């Protein structure tokens, strides 16, 4: 069996240094030829580089050259990669591929990806939600809903419906604005349930202990 | 245990099988041109038709013999080889031990043509065992070299180079033991030894790949198992065509083409100018010589260096003493016009050997790494297809125009086909490691 | 450099069918061409190399064809765990190039896209914060438009519109999409309106709610 293993979840200031290893197993690394791969969010994988363990020659990228460096280290089997001058753009997932030859046919191992985020501040959440129902005419629609706004640097995992988690829910996808993160999520069941007895929706940040429970009231 | 390690191995009897192949095929060859040569007696345009009908067949078949090969089974193809290739020795001695016994009873038993009939069929089975030798050849090293070295590029490299050194010292020891057993009675019995001699080879080198096949186990999985003639023709160029190597594979091809190359040149030039009979020695001993420092350099150079900079040094050294050559050529001194010089043209090639079997090398490995597997066979048949075609275009060239004027045209337009070579593995080199060509130091 | 491209981005298929996704070239690069299948939060792995030759324990329902500039990856009766994504890539010359990619999906009966709106929260409006937020759910063309008729004009400022992704459940997608202003913007202002241009119907579906309720 053969596999390379990555560190992950990178989080780095503009402008500062980082490293990101690939050891690998079960092979030995000066037999191959060892690359890296970016992938942008949302964007075409493109290719960084590649270095020969056996002599330390290096080949990048035109549009890489001035800022990405290759390293190897064959006594203790792994690959390291240099970026220098980060900006926001830089956020990505990198990938560790090996390859047999100059002109090899195919990449037939990766990593497992590692996430780097260059970021610039860091906070908390703040949970503001309401359920309208000014002047409503149904009430047989429910659709109730709840918006957590300014992440300050993770992903939230909000629960909502207090474990009673009906099928009719959906969490939109987070965006960032003005370096925080936003997010929402609706639920639409137990039209029943609408200005009766309800549940609660409860949000966790984990970067900031910040499990809050909120249920939504009428207008 | 260290030394009866080796013994046993599965690099020792490889390299054994191989010697004993290239030492039959080798004698063989040698006495079969001297046996023409004393029947007819014409020198030079014999040898030439002989040489010219050989690379001719050679071509289009192997175009289709590389696609029977890659889609057998491995100990299948290499004992038919062997066995056709030493069927064909025996058979082609036989008619020419009958022709030697009675030479002119056949020239009138019947009618005159029974003699030239015999000459042709000669040629044809003496043709038929260079297939069988080229097949084997292509099959054994290709395969057999790549899958036995695992893993390591440097075993890799080693293997090919010790291979390479084993051929230069079968050709300059071989054709002496030829001569001192033919010098040494009746040419029947020389004719009868080779015989011999190709037949215990043969039982003895399928005992050996019998044994190597049993101790590498991954010699049994080939991925992809497990009219029709210009069709495998077509489709064999067009792969050669559109494989990412292709002007790397071109490059060596035009460097078959040049009469500046051994052999043939010295033999002209020292038949024209300066027979001595003691000289002729000590130009193959150097020739050995510089051949072993060949392979040395191109292990170093590879290994410091990388594959693509070794070609281009190689390159460059070739091609600086191949400048001395034509120098040498174009002095008032006069060789020819158009001592001093021939030992300058003798040197200039010289050098230009240690060159090219530096670049030979570089340009066989890379063949061999980065060529996917299934098509072990179709590329390297027709990489041979197209040496002995520019070898081909090298014997029209000798034998269209045979005066000294000439000879100095030649030796330019050898040396032009040269550079032109050189000058595509270039290009090869500049689309992959671009701009970063030169910084030998990583 | 060799650009490499993928015309079509989204192949809306049924289960049993087959499919080609094409790969077509800026150059003459002969032959070496490999695919590769990606799942979210994975990591690619081979299906084809050589644009013909397959890869030990891939399925034989993947076949690869094409040469000299245009290539083709064939799927034939392709079942619920093939909806990954796919590209191209080259290794005819440096630098290596990938293409753009392309995904699959399902499809579904034709559907209308429901609509609710919300005003700003009474809790935000004391921490002087303004925010109205309409969350459309279950629509059937995954393409749609909104049009926030502020004060009976289509303000195109401070809008931010988030789609969700095909649910498993359903097989809908649904979107939401939020205004921000200031607390005294929405104070002076009476009228806000938001519609959607789907493709289920002409008649724009239109949901309003005056700053006085
Ligand atoms: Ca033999």
């Amino acid at each position: 069996e053969v596999q390379l293993q990555q560190s992950g979840a990178e989080l780095v200031r503009p402008g500062a240094l980082v490293k990101l290893s690939c050891k690998a197993s079960g092979f030995n690394i000066k037999d191959y030829y060892m690359h890296w791969v970016k992938e942008r969010p949302e964007q075409g994988l493109e290719w960084i580089g590649w270095i020969d363990p056996e002599n330390g020659n290096t080949i990048y990228d035109p549009k890489f050259q001035g800022k990405a460096s290759i390293t190897a280290d064959t006594s203790s089997n792994t690959a390291y990669l240099q970026l220098s001058s980060l900006t926001s753009e830089d956020t990505a997932v990198y990938y560790c591929a090996r390859k047999r030859g100059y002109y090899g046919p195919y990449f037939d191992y990766w990593g497992q990806g590692t996430t780097l985020t260059v970021s610039s501040k860091t906070t908390a959440p703040s949970v503001y939600p309401l359920a309208p129902v000014c002047g409503d005419t149904t009430g047989s629609s429910v659709t109730l809903g709840c918006l957590v706004k300014g992440y300050f640097p993770e992903p939230v995992t909000l629960t909502w419906n207090s474990g009673s988690l009906s099928s009719g829910v959906h969490t939109f996808p987070a965006v960032l604005q003005s370096g925080l993160y936003t997010l929402s999520s609706s639920v639409t069941v137990t039209s029943s349930t609408w200005p009766s007895q309800s549940i609660t929706c409860n949000v966790a940040h984990p970067a900031s202990s910040t499990k809050v429970d909120k249920k939504i009231e009428p207008a | 245990g260290s030394l009866a390690d080796y013994l046993t191995s599965a690099k020792f009897l490889l390299y054994l099988g191989h010697s004993l192949s290239t030492w039959g095929d080798r004698m063989w060859h040698f006495a079969v041109s001297v046996f023409l040569v004393e029947l007819y007696g014409n020198s030079l345009l014999l040898t030439a038709v002989y040489g010219l009908v050989v690379a001719g067949s050679v071509l289009v078949l192997g175009a289709i013999i590389g696609d029977w090969v890659d889609k057998n089974a491995r100990l299948k193809v290499a004992q038919t080889s062997l066995v056709v290739q030493n069927v064909s020795v025996i058979l082609c001695g036989i008619i020419l031990m009958m022709v030697f016994l009675h030479k002119h009873e056949l020239l009138t038993m019947y009618h005159g043509w029974v003699l030239t009939s015999c000459y042709i069929l000669i040629i044809t089975i003496a043709n038929i065992a260079n297939l069988a030798s080229t097949a084997t050849a292509i099959t054994i090293q290709r395969d057999w070299i790549v899958v036995v070295a695992g893993e390591d590029r440097s075993k890799l490299a080693n293997m090919n180079a010790t291979i390479r050194r084993i051929d230069q010292l079968t050709n300059i020891l071989a054709p002496m033991a030829v001569g001192q057993i033919m010098t040494f009675g009746s040419p029947v019995i020389g004719c009868g030894f080779i015989s011999g001699w190709n037949l215990v080879s043969m039982c003895v080198e399928y005992v050996l790949l019998w044994k190597v096949y049993q101790k590498t186990p991954a010699l049994a999985v080939k991925a992809g198992l497990k009219a029709e003639p210009f069709r495998t023709f077509r489709d064999g160029w067009v792969s050669y065509y559109n494989q990412p190597v292709f002007l790397a594979g071109m490059g060596l091809a035009f460097l078959y083409m040049t009469v500046l190359g051994f052999d043939c040149i010295t033999t002209g030039y020292a038949y024209t100018q300066g027979l001595s009979g003691s000289i002729l020695s000590i130009l193959m001993g150097a020739s050995a010589i510089t051949g072993i420092m060949g392979t040395v350099a191109f292990t170093w150079l590879r290994r410091k260096c990388g594959l693509v900079r070794t070609g281009l040094i190689s390159g460059l050294a070739q091609l600086s003493c191949l400048i001395l050559c034509v120098i040498s050529v174009f002095m008032p001194g006069s060789p020819l016009d158009l001592i001093i010089s021939v030992s300058l043209l003798f040197a200039g090639v010289i050098a230009a050997r240690i060159g090219l079997w530096s670049f030979d090398l570089t340009v066989t490995q890379l063949l061999q790494e980065n060529v996917i597997e299934s098509e072990r066979g179709i590329i390297n048949g027709v990489q041979n297809s197209m040496n002995y075609l520019l070898d081909l275009l090298h014997f029209i060239m000798v034998i269209l125009a045979p005066n000294p004027e000439a000879f100095g045209l030649l030796v330019l337009i050898s040396v032009s086909f040269v550079a032109m070579g050189h000058i595509m593995y270039f290009r090869f080199a500049q689309n992959t490691l671009g701009n970063k060509l030169f910084a030998c130091g990583p | 450099d060799i650009v490499m491209t993928q015309s079509q981005k989204f192949m809306s298929t049924s289960v049993g069918d087959r499919v080609s996704i094409t790969c077509k070239a800026s150059q003459n690069v002969g032959t070496a061409v490999a695919w590769y299948q990606k799942k979210p939060g994975q990591s690619p792995k081979l299906l084809i190399y050589s644009a013909s030759n397959r890869y030990s324990g891939v399925p034989d329902r993947f076949t690869g064809s094409g040469s000299g500039t245009d290539f083709t990856l064939t799927i034939s009766n392709m079942q619920s765990e093939d909806l990954a994504d796919y590209f191209c890539q080259q290794y005819g010359s440096y630098p290596l190039t990938f293409g753009s990619g392309t995904k699959l999906e399902i499809k579904e009966a034709e559907a209308a896209p429901t609509v609710s709106i919300f005003p700003p929260s009474s809790e935000q409006l004391t921490s002087g914060g303004a925010s109205v937020v309409c969350f459309l759910n279950n629509f059937y063309p995954k393409d749609i438009n909104v049009k926030w008729k502020i004060d009976g004009s289509e303000r195109q400022n401070g809008v931010l519109n988030s789609w969700t992704d095909q649910d498993s459940k359903d097989s809908t997608y649904s979107m939401s999409s939020t205004l921000t202003l200031t607390k005294d913007e929405y104070e002076r202002h009476n009228s806000y309106t938001c519609e959607a241009t789907h493709k289920t119907s002409t008649s724009p579906i239109v949901k309003s709610f005056n700053r006085n309720e």
